[PDB]
């Protein structure tokens, strides 16, 4: 019945992705089925010409990066394609082949952009969401893939100059990398990697003291707390920890957040030892 | 392990207003 007619329409939309004359409408309809159709990612991945058609939408926006000329209509169409790629990135049947094809690298030109226009800010936000869905799988394969790319410097620049939503996702991505044992060891491997992160995190604390954000501060504190697990990083944090994290600067913005207050108390306790 | 929001849903919300305020008569 209706379950059948919906599945037949999805197969029709997937085939319509291969034609430029019908791809825009197919992108719109399929992105609506991202949450309700658990088998969507294998159906997209089944023919690689479908994935090539999705990537063609991605590649078509590269000329809009310099100078930043991306419009809201152009950004919305590609974000729909990114939403379908996010489906493939998070499904356990397609996640490994998705990483083996290095598909996330097609999004890195978007993450490298610095334009503060809304079409680019939301393009980075949706692009960060694809990476965010990858680290939510809690797979070792995801962390190893991200460490062989330049995702850390891309996230750090967004964490200091992006919008609040983009800073939150970018900080969450860094948080998930740090929570992995190899990711923490990677950032503490050299002086430059750790100092770059500590400088960015400290700058965000300064920005948060002027414009408070409970959701962003939660992930910043979690990054600091995880860094304190490394002995060399713990000694460095005893000297460079922002005073706003030791004072009652954020007591009002955390008046209802019991989780961040517990992490902040654990962080200062890890540094006193 | 969550952000408190959906980045793609918030993108659709933000770009819907700008798409209507960028087009020409």
């Amino acid at each position: 019945g209706p379950h059948m007619l919906e599945r037949e329409k999805i197969y029709q939309w997937i085939n319509e992705l291969s034609s430029p004359e019908t791809r825009e409408n197919a992108l719109l309809e399929l992105s609506k089925k991202r949450e309700s159709v658990p088998d969507l990612a294998p159906m997209l991945w089944h023919s690689f010409g479908t994935i090539a058609a999705l990537l063609q939408e991605i590649v078509n926006i590269y000329p809009s990066i310099n100078p930043p000329t991306l419009t809201a209509h152009q950004s919305n169409r590609v974000c729909n394609a990114l939403a379908l790629l996010q489906c493939v990135a998070s499904h356990p049947e397609t996640r490994s082949a998705f990483l083996a094809a290095h598909i996330p690298l097609f999004l890195y030109p978007f993450l490298h952009t610095v334009s503060k226009t809304r079409p680019f800010e939301y393009l980075r936000l949706t692009s960060l969401g694809v990476i965010g869905a990858l680290v939510k799988t809690d797979e070792q394969e995801v962390i190893n893939f991200l460490l062989t790319t330049e995702i850390i410097p891309l996230c750090l620049r967004i964490m200091e100059s992006g919008s609040e939503l983009s800073k939150t996702v970018a900080t969450f991505i860094l948080q998930k990398i740090l929570l992995d044992d190899t990711g923490l060891a990677y950032i503490c491997q050299t002086y430059e990697r750790f100092s770059h992160v500590a400088m960015i995190l400290g700058k965000m604390v300064l920005q948060l003291s002027k414009e408070p954000s409970a959701r962003l501060l939660k992930h910043v504190v979690r990054c600091y707390l995880r860094l304190s697990d490394n002995p060399r990083a713990r000694e460095a944090l005893r000297q460079c920890l922002p005073d706003q994290l030791k004072d009652t600067t954020f007591a009002q913005v955390l008046k209802d957040d019991t989780t961040t207050k517990r992490w902040l108390a654990q962080l200062v306790k890890n540094l006193q030892e | 392990d969550d952000l408190g929001f959906d980045p793609f849903v918030e993108t659709q919300k933000g770009l819907a207003e700008l798409m209507e305020n960028e087009v020409v008569q």
